[PDB]
RNA sequence: CUAGAGUAGCGAAACGGAUUCGAUACCCGUGUAGUUCUAGUAGUAAACUAUGAAUACAAUUAUUUAUAAUAUAUAUAUAAAUAAUAAAUGAAAAUGAAAGUAUUCCACCUGAAGAGUACGUUAGCAAUAAUGAAACUCAAAACAAUAGACGGUUACAG
RNA sequence: UUAAGAGUUAAACCUAGCCAACGAUCCAUAAUCGAUAAUGAAAGUUAGAACGAUCACGUUGACUCUGAAAUAUAGUCAAUA
RNA sequence: UUUUAUAUAUAUAUAAUAAGGAAAAGUAUUUAUAAGAA
């Protein structure tokens, strides 16, 4: 999506509203550390 | 470029945009959401029209009904509901014809 | 040295190649469903001794 | 014009000179083509030939989108006196470090002197510089007074 | 989020079919063979259900 | 080995001269005052006083 | 899904072995269709001393009576199937393995595989079956 | 290590029996924690291939291993694993498709000991884990291989 | 207010920012440099005595007059002797 | 190779045929400079 966003930012902003995320989700590194896990309450 | 000191550790202005991609990140933005949100009604409305489809929802006991025909009440209300032939045609015989042209 | 390296493409060319690629594509795509057509009728073949009720 | 590929071409030279093969293959590139062009120039390879991955070409085959993949140029080694006429093929401009000499600069690289720590011009060997997406020897690019990046040695 | 919970939706629906099949176009199928073959209803409504089945 | 290591302070190490006589304070020579007169052993295979 | 079977009945009636063997089958069966499921085929293996002198609750079987059972179905019934057999005294031994159906959508049981017959249509051979 | 349950065998510690100049050890008996499960803390191993990852290339042989064919036979072709090698490299042992020819990035090292020690800081319930010196002493210290001696080192003969 | 910009200083009202593991802030140390000196094949490294350029200081700290320019080796006040 | 022939259904299989030969005498400054030993 960082690619897509490099190539073609219309369809990327329509791939993401579309997929339910927004800029930041792609851009921001992520990992799925236990603050997220908590954060989030994935369990 | 360079300029007066505007603050304590401010001495240079914008002079020109040479490339909008952080104009156009926005405006994309917000047309994006607009769009997927009459997209996704169109589409919510094909899905609540196919649920109603199979909700008011025999193919083999009518069409032999139809074949032993060639009594006439409900085969009338059958035909309402070579036509066992067009009543059979599958989508495969579109795909070949397709691939042959 | 100082003349093209390759002879670019025509659009003719291109609109040439890419009709053969959808031809490969739904030809391989009318095989697989031909197949599972042919799967299905030998399943149903063998219905009547598969016990429903 | 990967800088990259010059080394993987240089290597795949060297290797093959140490085991003595009479023809090799290398990238199909406005770069390396040049760059194989030069050394055939200087007498460093015997022959180049356009060809696919599986060898050099039968009959005239244009150079197109569809098999630019598979194209290759085969260039033929000389191996003269119980020595192998292409011995060390190695760059100076690396791609961590890109060394661009004005003329000047490439003068005093080729009288001798030793500019940003690259051993000075030895009397055999040939210096290898592109200007304007065009390479030559070190001698022609002083004589067009062209400033450019100094790429590779071969001795 | 609209285009998953549509999608889920879709997977869920009744008379889903696995293996690339499409519930008309077998029915479609089945009724042609029995129509080939004709050129016991109870029973073939079983080979039917019994089709089902194995697909859902 | 690598450039960028090279560039964060990757090199040889240098040939440092550390001081054999710290206590003069890079003085030639200093005036002191002798507090005691000690008579030593030396290390074998060395033998004296 | 479809799932291969191999129970092991207990032998208590010296004059009808087969009564017990019956009962269970029928209960399997019943229990598959009712939950949208299919039985396949039932093998009728037979009479087999078991290997070693098998225990379940108090009672020591020494022989068994064996069945075979291959029928498509889901996997929360094929637990809930395990279960009821894990529980009942009459089976002895239960075993279910999957058979996969990702080529070939019809299969045969484990024996009839091993003997040669791949598909159950050639169990009940093929004439008149290019229609 | 912290809570719960479990505890058949094994088994730190402990209690005894032997051996011994002495036994604080090896051997023997009873055996606590632990080993086990669940829910956690911690994040160290000779955590080793003592060999970071990716890319291009590099001469053979033998087996397998996995595909693709062609009619068991083509000692069939294409790949990867393994073994021995050529060149090359190396202080050598040796590596051998990497310890070779090249490119890119990261981590690490700068004599032995003091020392992974002290002090400080961070985290953990704690044990501890991470980061991590300096003074002083010395001309040492280590790796590979060579020839010897030696072994409560093997086998073969006389 | 200045001849003059600016949180430089003084006042007012808003925004939540700014720097930082390519090392902030803090601490220790240090006058800086050259077509100057030493050394090296050179890149560099060391010095900053002597020649030359810049800065700061004239026992310590703050302020004031004059002035184009001074917190002046001035004046006032205080500290030290 | 190229071209053509016969035969067979624009193409395929067989057979023949190949244009690349030119000669002549005479017409320095090179650079900067890295040594180890016990
Ligand atoms: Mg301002
Ligand atoms: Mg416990
Ligand atoms: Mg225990
Ligand atoms: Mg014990
Ligand atoms: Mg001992
Ligand atoms: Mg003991
Ligand atoms: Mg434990
Ligand atoms: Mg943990
Ligand atoms: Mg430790
Ligand atoms: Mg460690
Ligand atoms: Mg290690
Ligand atoms: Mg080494
Ligand atoms: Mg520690
Ligand atoms: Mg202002
Ligand atoms: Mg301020
Ligand atoms: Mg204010
Ligand atoms: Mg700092
Ligand atoms: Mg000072
Ligand atoms: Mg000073
Ligand atoms: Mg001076
Ligand atoms: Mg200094
Ligand atoms: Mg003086
Ligand atoms: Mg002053
Ligand atoms: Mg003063
Ligand atoms: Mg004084």
């Amino acid at each position: 999506l960082r690619y897509l966003k490099r190539d073609n930012p219309e369809k990327y902003y329509w791939t993401i509203q579309k997929l339910g995320l927004n800029d930041a989700a792609i851009t921001d590194e992520f990992n799925m550390d236990r603050r997220y896990m908590q954060d989030y309450e994935f369990f | 470029e360079a300029t007066r000191p505007l603050s304590k550790r401010k001495f240079f202005a914008i002079a020109e945009i040479i490339r909008n991609k952080g104009q156009q990140f926005a405006l994309y933005e917000s047309e994006a959401q607009l769009s997927v949100a009459k997209e996704e009604a169109q589409k919510a409305k094909e899905f609540l029209d196919k649920r109603s489809v199979r909700e008011n929802k025999t193919l083999l006991r009518d069409i032999r009904t139809i074949q032993d025909a060639l009594t006439p009440k409900e085969l009338l209300e059958i035909k309402q509901r070579e036509t066992v032939r067009q009543l059979l045609q599958l989508d495969i015989s579109g795909l070949e014809v397709n691939l042959e042209k | 040295m100082s003349q093209p390296l390759l002879r670019n493409r025509s659009p003719e060319e291109s609109e040439l190649l890419k009709l053969k690629r959808n031809y490969n594509r739904s030809l391989l795509n009318f095989q697989a469903h031909k197949k599972k057509l042919n799967e299905l009728l030998n399943l149903y073949h063998v219905a009547n001794e598969f016990i429903v009720t | 014009m990967s800088l990259v590929k010059l080394a993987n071409t240089c290597a795949h030279l060297q290797n093959c000179s140490k085991v003595r093969v009479a023809l090799t293959s290398i990238p199909y590139t406005k770069l390396q083509l040049q760059f194989a062009y030069n050394l055939y120039q200087q007498g460093f390879l015997s022959s180049l030939q356009k060809g696919s991955t599986m060898g050099p070409d039968k009959d005239f085959v244009e150079v197109t989108p569809d098999n630019i993949s598979t194209r290759r140029l085969w260039v033929g080694l000389k191996y003269r006196d119980n020595k192998p006429v292409l011995s060390s093929c190695k760059l100076i401009s690396k791609p961590n470090s890109r060394i661009h000499l004005p003329m000047e600069d490439m003068k005093k690289l080729c009288s001798g002197v030793t500019i940003r720590n690259i051993k000075p011009l030895q009397p055999g060997e040939l210096i290898l510089v592109r200007a304007h997406n065009n390479i030559m020897d070190i001698n022609e690019a002083i004589s067009k007074k062209l400033d450019g990046e100094v790429l590779c040695r071969v001795k | 989020t609209p285009f998953i919970t549509r999608i889920m939706a879709e997977l869920k629906e009744p008379l889903v079919l696995s293996k690339g099949y499409n519930i008309e176009e077998v029915d479609k199928f089945l009724a042609a063979i029995e129509s080939a073959k004709r050129e016991d209803i109870e029973k073939l409504e079983d080979r039917r259900e019994a089709i089902l089945r194995i697909l859902s | 080995a690598t450039l960028n290591q090279i560039k964060r302070g990757s090199g040889p190490p240098r040939r440092k001269k550390i001081s054999t006589a710290p206590q003069l304070d890079q003085c030639p020579q200093r005036k002191g005052v002798v507090l005691r007169v000690m008579v030593l052993k030396p290390k074998k295979p060395n033998s004296a006083q | 899904m479809l799932y291969e079977l191999i129970g092991l009945v207990r032998i208590t009636n010296s004059n009808a072995p087969k009564l017990e063997a019956k009962e269970l089958s029928s209960t399997i069966g019943k229990l598959i269709i009712q939950n949208r499921g299919v039985v396949r085929d039932i093998v009728p293996m037979g009479i087999r001393y078991l290997p070693k002198i098998m225990k379940k609750d108090q009672e020591k079987h020494f022989r068994a009576y064996h069945f075979l059972m291959l029928f498509d179905s889901s996997a929360a019934v094929q637990s809930e199937i395990l279960r009821t057999l894990k529980k009942d005294p009459r089976v002895i031994r239960s075993s279910i393995v999957k058979v996969d159906l990702d080529k070939q959508l019809d299969r045969a049981s484990s024996l009839h595989r091993s003997l040669g017959k791949k598909s159950i249509l050639e169990l009940v051979n093929e004439d008149y079956q290019s229609i």
